[PDB]
RNA sequence: CUAUCUACUUUCAAAUUCCUCCCUGUACGAAAGGACAAGAGAAAUAAGGCCUACUUCACAAAGCGCCUUCCCCUAAAUGAUAUCAUCUCAACUUAGUAUUAUACCCACACCCACCCAAGAACAGGGUUUGU
RNA sequence: CUCUUACUUUUAACCAGUGAAAUUGACCUGCCCGUGAAGAGGCGGGCAUAACACAGCAAGACGAGACCCUAUGGAGCUUU
RNA sequence: CUGAACUCCUCACACCCAAUUGGACCAAUCUAUCACCCUAUAGAAGAACUAAUGUUAGUAUAAGUAACAUGAAAACAUUCUC
RNA sequence: GUAAAUUUAACUGUUAGUCCAAAGAGGAACAGCUCUUUGGACACUAGGAAAAAACCUUGUAGAGAGAGUAAAAAAUUUAACA
């Protein structure tokens, strides 16, 4: 009748026990889906026009200046792909929607803090669960195969991706930080009034992808993203108009490591970025 | 908005939150174990830790003497900290105090907590002991660890 | 601003007896192991505590009597000894506080 | 209320008439003053009304108490174990004698809101209406927009 | 306003504008004159966010700083009443806007305790360091 | 002030103790248009609508909040 | 065809106009005489209250709201901060 | 055709006019405006006209789970042969 939590009933030597024992198989099992081209992968079609490929979840690892060759700063953020993989795979009549829908999950979080119906959900599938998963909208040929994991040279540098998540919480606030202000009968539903500021959903279009990290799995995108640091920001391909069918050089349905192709190097640059090691330009 | 203030605000203001912090100190030091209210402790508890720490640099280290006269009131203290705390905790690198819930107090219902410099000689607080290694449910994880052991060995 | 109407006791009801102004039943409270009384999960024993306290303000009377005065804040380690007991080798050296009493079970000498 | 008070159904007791006629009534007990001005009509009701009105009605008992009173009154009771209590305080001969007979005709039956002035046992001769009754039948039963042969 | 009542406290994110260059001395223009969109850069404003640096500051908040900002708003042809013609409150055909959008949101134990970039309370996130 | 920002204290909000007043026809207290209506929560037409705390807001309800003439009335004070 | 408190129908029939006037009745109280579980005939009068910017008392609403209060530890000795 | 009228003896209260139709006299051949006259309605009911003092129907005294009625629903789309 009362409440409990894990180690509630634990003595002191099965305490570190079973920590050691669920963190041994959470790396065990993020381990065995390394290879997803040699686990029976789901079939990999061509890049179309029109198709939509899955995104990924990344934390925010924080800000960073970025030069390029014309001799202009750029801020950019670090999102680093922590535990990525694809959890769920909606047919388009299933979904209730025009385009079928890829569920992705993101950073690995502990099993004693999770609903048993999500616990069971994940033991299913064969890997920790995770803090967030969100929903991309995919065509029927970029469908991926659910445990597959999802790497941040998913994205090129060149490319454009909205960011969402959720920004920093403001709590309760006036009118002049919240709107910026110093007769009917009635108020119209809708007028800016005190409130609740953040902690809201907010995306950031056509931000450019400067560089990839593939060693960390880090993304540098241009100028900021919602949320505040170390937290969870859902990337996806921009989806302004000037951005289609630019992902036609873009690994479709995604980038397997595992597949027969040279090994990429630590770091991928877009042509204008200035990189670490290159010589001190000059604008001759 | 309060992101990342990690010192809260007490008393009369900054320089008496400190001079608060400070009697709390005081009186932890010369009877090593006091109650107080929760949030006060739990504020003072860190400035303990550091105490602790000034006094192992030594009575000849002339910035850890400063550090001492100014947080300690009484001057009787002083020697006991660099020759009677610092020296107990010699061979610790930290937790050096324990800080414990205690049960609301009557006027206010103010949530309270005790602190105790670890090792001192009065009686000791009765801890939360963990569950026995031979109860139920111990004793299968007991058996499934054992089983571990032989599949690993193997 | 006055209020417009009197609020009806069918109104007022609504407002007082609404869940969210009612009491929470506590789920935390448990049996204490050592006094059998009533404590909760994550607060020390008020019983038990209340036992600690008693004996620590007799031996802190004790300290006074010795010290005999303000700012004596002895230099060395002090231990306490119940009537019937030695110092030990370890405990030489150090303050001695005896009290006139047999050692609690649940004191325990180091 | 209507909404302020009870209701009920037009009704008999024990099917009242439809064997034979049962008068409902079936005691009535008087409370008379000897002196006293408010029983002057009770007395005079007593001397030279009740006598004839007994034999009129022998299923009836009635019991005349002459006692102290400063309110005469006539209970009535039924066979359907009611009991009404009516003053004739200061009432004349006539008027007591048109309550008397007003309470023989009573069914003893609440006097409030009877909400049909009629009340049947059997409504319909010829079956009571349901959405079939004026409705043809189709060949083979098949529905609207149904396939004969699946 | 010591605010009882009504109303209201996220219509979440399609953006406007002025200048310079370019198109171009091009289409038009007797000629002079001189496009329009298409773009490029630079500004500002508004909306939304953010702290790498600068600045007020310093576990953080902020602007004076930085980043992002997207679809579209009535003719043409043929041809009758009236065997020419006629864009048609004639019919057929084509074009045409409104409509529809896309994006975002989406799983549920313990909810005792602690922590928190979450927060008035409540709620929410983390605890696989419940020293 | 452009153009506001940060922090401290107080207030604030939450817990505990104590505990006022103005106000109040009743209330099961919605929006749009119409109705003299920019006089409608209560009327007409239409629309909306499971229930119920807490914190804000101040558009409305609701309240805190001079001048006029009139009465076969006065009082100062001014005298022609 | 629907559609009144108009009209008819069964029954009833003095029972919807302010002030005002006229004619009856009447709560309670006291008095005379009755009565005697609460009445009668009369005589009398401080004789009837949802309509008050009225008085007094009780209790609500606003509202458990506004507001109010004790520097710290301790052995309660004392010391410390201001 | 109707049933009221005058007089006598006593006595009380109401009376600061709104709208509709009609005829005038003033304003502006404005006002839900100024004045007079004729009639109607409104402090007596109900039905109808969207809500509805003033328009229409109807008068008004009860009960009915009967019936006949009264007033009572706005229309309209705008040429030509050579
Ligand atoms: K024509
Ligand atoms: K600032
Ligand atoms: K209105
Ligand atoms: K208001
Ligand atoms: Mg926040
Ligand atoms: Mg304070
Ligand atoms: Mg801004
Ligand atoms: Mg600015
Ligand atoms: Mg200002
Ligand atoms: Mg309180
Ligand atoms: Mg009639
Ligand atoms: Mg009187
Ligand atoms: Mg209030
Ligand atoms: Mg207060
Ligand atoms: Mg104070
Ligand atoms: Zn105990």
């Amino acid at each position: 009748k009362s409440g409990t939590w894990w180690d509630e009933h634990l003595s002191e030597e099965n305490v570190p026990f079973i920590k050691q024992l669920v963190s041994d198989e959470d790396k065990a099992q993020l381990a065995s889906k390394l290879c997803p081209l040699k686990d029976e992968p789901w079939p990999i079609h061509p890049w179309e026009p029109g198709s939509f490929r899955v995104g990924l979840i990344a934390l925010k690892l924080g800000m960073m200046p970025l030069w390029t060759k014309d001799g202009q700063k750029h801020v950019v953020t670090l999102l680093q792909v922590q535990d990525c993989h694809v959890l769920k795979y909606t047919s388009k009549e299933n979904c209730n929607g025009k385009m079928a829908t890829l569920s992705v999950g993101g950073k690995t979080v502990s099993r004693f803090r999770k609903a048993t119906s999500i616990l069971e959900f994940y033991r299913e599938l064969g890997l920790p669960p995770k803090q967030t998963v969100k929903i991309f909208n995919i065509t029927d040929n970029a469908a991926i195969k659910p445990g597959t994991p999802l790497y941040a040279a998913h994205f090129r540098p060149g490319q454009y991706v909205d960011v969402t998540a959720k920004t920093i919480g403001k709590g309760f606030q006036g009118v002049m930080k919240r709107w910026g202000f110093k007769d009917i009968g009635r108020v119209w539903p809708g007028t800016k009034m005190p409130g609740k500021m953040g902690n809201i959903y907010r995306t950031e279009y056509g931000l450019k992808v400067w560089r990839i990290n593939t060693k960390h799995n880090i993304i540098y995108v241009n100028g900021s993203v919602p949320g505040h640091k170390n937290c969870l920001v859902k990337v996806k391909d921009s989806k302004l108009p000037a951005y289609k069918d630019l992902g036609k050089n873009l690994p479709f349905p995604t980038y397997f490591p595992d597949g027969d192709e040279e090994e990429l190097p630590e770091d991928l640059y877009d042509e204008n970025v200035c990189q670490p090691g290159a010589p001190s330009i000059t604008f001759a | 908005i309060s992101h990342g203030r990690v010192f809260r605000r007490m008393g009369l203001g900054p320089e008496s939150r400190i001079h608060l912090l400070r009697n709390l100190l005081t009186g932890l030091v010369r009877h090593e174990r006091i109650e107080a209210p929760w949030a006060r402790v739990d504020e003072m508890r860190g400035y303990a830790e550091k105490l602790i720490d000034y006094g192992k640099l030594g009575d000849t280290n002339e910035r850890a003497m400063r550090m001492a006269d100014f947080w300690l009131t009484e001057k009787d203290l002083i020697p006991k900290l660099f020759q009677v705390l610092a020296p107990r905790y010699k061979d610790q690198t930290g937790g050096y105090t324990r800080m414990l819930q205690i049960p609301n107090r009557s006027l206010d219902r103010a949530k309270m907590a005790v602190i105790e410099y670890k090792g001192n000689c009065l009686p000791p607080l009765p801890l939360p002991r963990r569950d026995s290694h031979l109860t139920l449910l111990n004793q299968l994880l007991q058996g499934l660890r054992q089983d571990l052991r032989q599949s690993q060995e193997a | 601003a006055a209020p417009k109407n009197r609020r009806t006791i069918e109104v007022n009801r609504c407002r007082r007896r609404n869940p969210q102004k009612l009491i929470k039943v506590k789920n935390n409270i448990d049996v204490c192991p050592e006094c059998g009384h009533l404590k909760q999960k994550h607060v020390l024993c008020a019983y038990c505590y209340e036992k600690v306290c008693k004996e620590t303000a007799e031996i802190r009377r004790q300290i006074g009597k010795q010290e005999g005065g303000p700012f004596k804040a002895p230099t060395i380690e002090t231990v306490v000894l119940y009537t019937g007991e030695t110092p030990s080798e370890q405990d030489q050296g150090k303050r001695i506080i005896e009290r006139d009493r047999k050692r609690p079970s649940w004191f325990t000498q180091n | 209320t209507a909404r302020g008070t009870p209701s009920r159904f037009l009704a008999s007791v024990l099917h009242n008439g439809l064997g034979r006629y049962v008068q409902q009534l079936q005691r009535l007990s008087f409370s008379v003053s000897r002196d006293g001005a408010s029983s002057r009509g009770a007395r005079e009701f007593v001397e030279r009304e009740v006598i004839d009105f007994a034999r009129r009605n022998p299923g009836v008992v009635i019991y005349v108490n002459s006692r102290p009173c400063c309110v005469p009154r006539v209970v009535a009771e039924y066979l359907n174990g009611a009991v009404r209590e009516e003053s004739i305080h200061c009432k004349s001969v006539e008027e007591i004698s048109t309550l008397v007979q007003k309470l023989a005709d009573q069914s003893g039956l609440d006097v409030i809101r009877i909400r049909k002035p009629f009340h049947t046992d059997n409504p319909s001769i010829q079956g009571q209406w349901h959405p079939f009754t004026n409705k043809p039948t189709t060949f083979r039963g098949l529905r609207p927009r149904e396939v004969q042969d699946p």
